[PDB]
């Protein structure tokens, strides 16, 4: 009990590294894609395929 | 609002009869939108010659 | 890291004479080279009130340290209202011995030079001007960083630095014109001109270089051991009356 | 494992005991009342008992024994509102952090939040990471939403820094308390992922350099009239120069006509009695450095400052950069001109206060801030 005491408590502090390791990469990637979802090149590309459509309705409807 | 807002639609003849509402005020409203009201009118006024194109 | 610490000296003394008291007093010997140099070796001086005698008084020992390492450079000059001072840095004992003697021998009257603001900011154009050996004077340049320390209400503004760099100061420098002034001719307008905090009268701390020298208002800190001509000629002619 | 009200954490006594000691009697009283009524322990009966302590007149050291050893920590939420009212009672001791909310294409977003449906949101949101626990009220006299958001750890419960975020009323800037750890950027992007609900917002921060205390950053940067012009503008944003059309004719500046010096142009103030002269010089300083007329400090106290002028002389890019720092800035820039050490004739209007608390650049005769 002693000695799997003592390797216990060396893999529990591994675990809580871990722990700590992956709650860094959650929040990475979810601000990576709350920066993504909201940025320049998204709304750009968003406005540009809205004006492409209007375009060629436009363009259908008049020929 | 309170400013005194105006009103644009256009109205097409063939002769005949009226032509269809929707796809005219879809088209005068694309074409104001897309050039403007005193370039606009002048490009609806020739769509609406069509001698040519 | 060799602060240079500041002193006066009353008469004009030779110190030829002398010395041998000190290395009896002392048991070491000393090397006191006579350098009869002149300031802006240009001929737009007149070679009148334009020469000093300096009197490095080196300590040729082990530099093992370099705060128990001290010079002794001097200055001096026949024609002015008081015509001698002396510069020491170091940490040493032997500096207070030779106090000590330089107050008991020739009889003279010691105490400490404390600086003006114009008179750092002349410092701060001396210590710039570098002497070759083809005689002429070549300027280099050093990212200057100012330094101000007031005292207000409640201690509002506590202290406040103008930091201005390299290409900056050569660029303001080559636009002013060419002189051998640039700190007293063309910053301090600029500074006045498009800040209006007059530098001469705003309370100076530091006048620091990049690195190179510390100017400050009791003391010069330095990279190097040797101190130049001009700044030498500069202090001493600051404490005329 | 979102944390209720009615759980108690593990902290030392007397650190409660030292915040519950800076407080006067009557918020006491409030809080035992509270309380007592929301949680209680050991109805009306020992309401009295208090009234009759609170008129003998006692101290604060027998009413702290009272309310520590009546409840013996004391809860997650009386620790909140405790903190809480320390936070109102003492504005000087935190330090406020300014960011504005941006979405889509750069134009910014109102937050327009309710305090009912947010709570239970952000909590929802937290608790699928760590243990959490928010609270949140509004500040009595300014028109904001403070929010104390505190997080936990397990070596029972181990407490962490609690963090504050202070949501203004109608405006894009969000200020929170300044921290840099990873808890601080979790709790800083569940706020900008719950508050949305319709488009996404992001956070990007509008400043580097903390501000004091919470008057003072809702003056600089918050919804008010003073939020841009802040310096020798301060009068634009008070009005008192102008009336209404329909005021008097007779009592108007056109009319009456103001008592004014003629200015120097020349270069006469590196060449250096009466009175009325030097009341309006102080006047005139007054009007540069401030609105229209302590005697020293300004509208808002500002710590550091960071100025960067890039003028253009013959196609040569001549950069200085000025840094400041103390208490308030202007405020002793005011006093060292006022001494007639700073000529206030070429003095100009970034060094003078305006768009305060911003360190930015300058390129050609026109300030920005910095990133």
């Amino acid at each position: 009990i002693n000695v799997s005491n003592n390797e216990l408590c060396y893999q529990l502090k591994q675990v809580l590294a871990r722990k700590e390791d992956l709650n860094q990469q959650i929040i990475s990637v979810r601000n990576e894609i709350q920066e993504l979802k909201a940025g320049k090149d998204w709304h750009d590309l968003q406005n540009e395929q809205a004006k492409l459509n209007d375009k060629v309705k436009l363009n259908k409807r008049l020929n | 609002c309170f400013l005194p807002m105006s009103k644009i639609s256009i109205a097409l003849w063939k002769g005949g009869e009226r032509f269809n509402q929707i796809d005219l005020d879809e088209i005068c409203y694309g074409l104001i939108k897309e050039y403007g009201v005193k370039t606009g009118l002048k490009e609806i006024c020739n769509v609406c010659l069509f001698p040519d194109m | 890291p060799y602060t240079w610490k500041f002193l006066g000296i009353s008469k004009q003394l030779s110190l030829e004479n002398g010395i041998a008291k000190l290395n009896q007093l002392l048991n070491l010997e000393v090397d006191l080279d006579i350098q009869t140099i002149r300031v802006p070796s240009d001929p737009d001086g007149g070679t009148a009130a334009d020469e000093y005698i300096r009197y490095e008084m080196r300590l040729d020992i082990s530099n093992l340290d370099e705060g128990t390492y001290s010079k002794f450079i001097f200055l001096g000059n026949s024609k002015m209202e008081v015509p001698m001072f002396l510069c020491y840095c170091g940490t040493d004992n032997r500096n207070e011995v030779v106090l000590q003697w330089l107050k008991a021998e020739y009889g003279v009257i010691m105490w400490p030079i404390k600086f003006e603001q114009k008179t750092m900011i002349k410092l701060a154009d001396a210590s710039i001007v570098h002497v070759t050996k083809e005689n002429i004077e070549q300027i280099t340049w050093f990212s200057s960083k100012l330094y101000f320390e007031p005292e207000t209400q409640d201690k509002n503004l506590r202290q406040f630095s103008i930091e201005i760099p390299r290409e900056s100061c050569e660029g303001l420098a080559l636009g002013y014109g060419n002189t051998m002034h640039p700190y007293n001719d063309a910053i301090v307008p600029y500074i006045y001109n498009e800040t209006g905090m007059a530098v001469e009268r705003l309370p100076l701390t530091s006048v620091i270089l990049a690195g190179h020298t510390k100017i400050m208002r009791e003391s010069i800190v330095t990279s190097t051991r040797s101190l130049r001509n001009r700044v030498l000629a500069v202090v001493l002619q600051s404490i005329q009356f | 494992l979102r944390l209720e009200d009615n759980y108690v954490p593990t902290s030392d006594t007397l650190v409660v005991f030292k915040q519950l000691m800076k407080l006067p009697v009557t918020v006491l009283y409030d809080l035992t009342l509270s309380w007592f009524a929301k949680f209680g322990g050991s109805i009306y009966l020992l309401t009295e008992t208090l009234d009759l302590l609170i008129e003998k007149g006692v101290r604060r050291n027998v009413i702290v024994n009272r309310i520590l050893y009546v409840y013996w920590g004391l809860n997650v939420f009386q620790l909140a509102e405790i903190d809480c009212h320390l936070m109102i009672s003492k504005p000087e001791k935190f330090k406020w952090l300014p960011s504005k909310a941006l979405r889509g294409d750069g134009k910014p977003y109102v937050v327009k939040l309710q305090p009912a449906k947010f709570i239970e949101n952000l909590q929802t949101d937290l608790a699928k990471i760590y243990h959490c626990h928010v609270y949140m009220f509004k500040h009595p006299s300014l028109p904001v939403l403070i929010t104390r958001i505190q997080l936990f750890d397990s070596n029972p419960l181990i407490s962490r820094r609690p963090y504050y975020v202070a949501f203004p009323l109608n405006s894009p800037i969000i200020f929170h308390s300044v921290d840099k750890d990873i808890y601080a950027r979790l709790v800083l992007q569940s706020i900008s992922r719950t508050i949305s609900e319709r488009e996404t917002i992001i956070f990007k921060p509008v400043q580097k350099i903390p501000v004091k205390s919470i008057h003072n950053i809702m003056t600089l940067l918050g919804p008010s009239r003073f939020a841009e012009s802040m310096g020798p503008w301060e009068c634009y944003a008070s009005a008192n120069f102008e009336r209404s059309p329909l005021h008097d004719y007779k009592k108007h500046q056109g009319l009456t006509g103001k008592k004014v010096m003629v200015r120097e142009f020349d270069d006469s103030f590196l060449n250096d009695e009466e009175p009325e002269i030097r009341r309006l010089r102080l006047e005139k300083n007054m009007i540069k450095f401030k609105g229209s007329a302590s005697r020293y400090s300004s509208l808002v106290p500002i710590e550091k400052v960071g100025f960067t002028l890039k003028n253009e002389i013959n196609s040569r890019i001549i950069t200085i950069k000025l840094k400041f720092n103390g208490n308030d800035i202007f405020g002793g820039l005011h006093e060292l001109c006022d001494k007639n050490l700073i000529n206030i004739d070429k003095v100009p209007g970034w060094l003078a206060g305006e768009n305060g608390s911003f360190s930015g650049t300058i390129m050609n005769g026109d300030f920005q801030r910095e990133q």
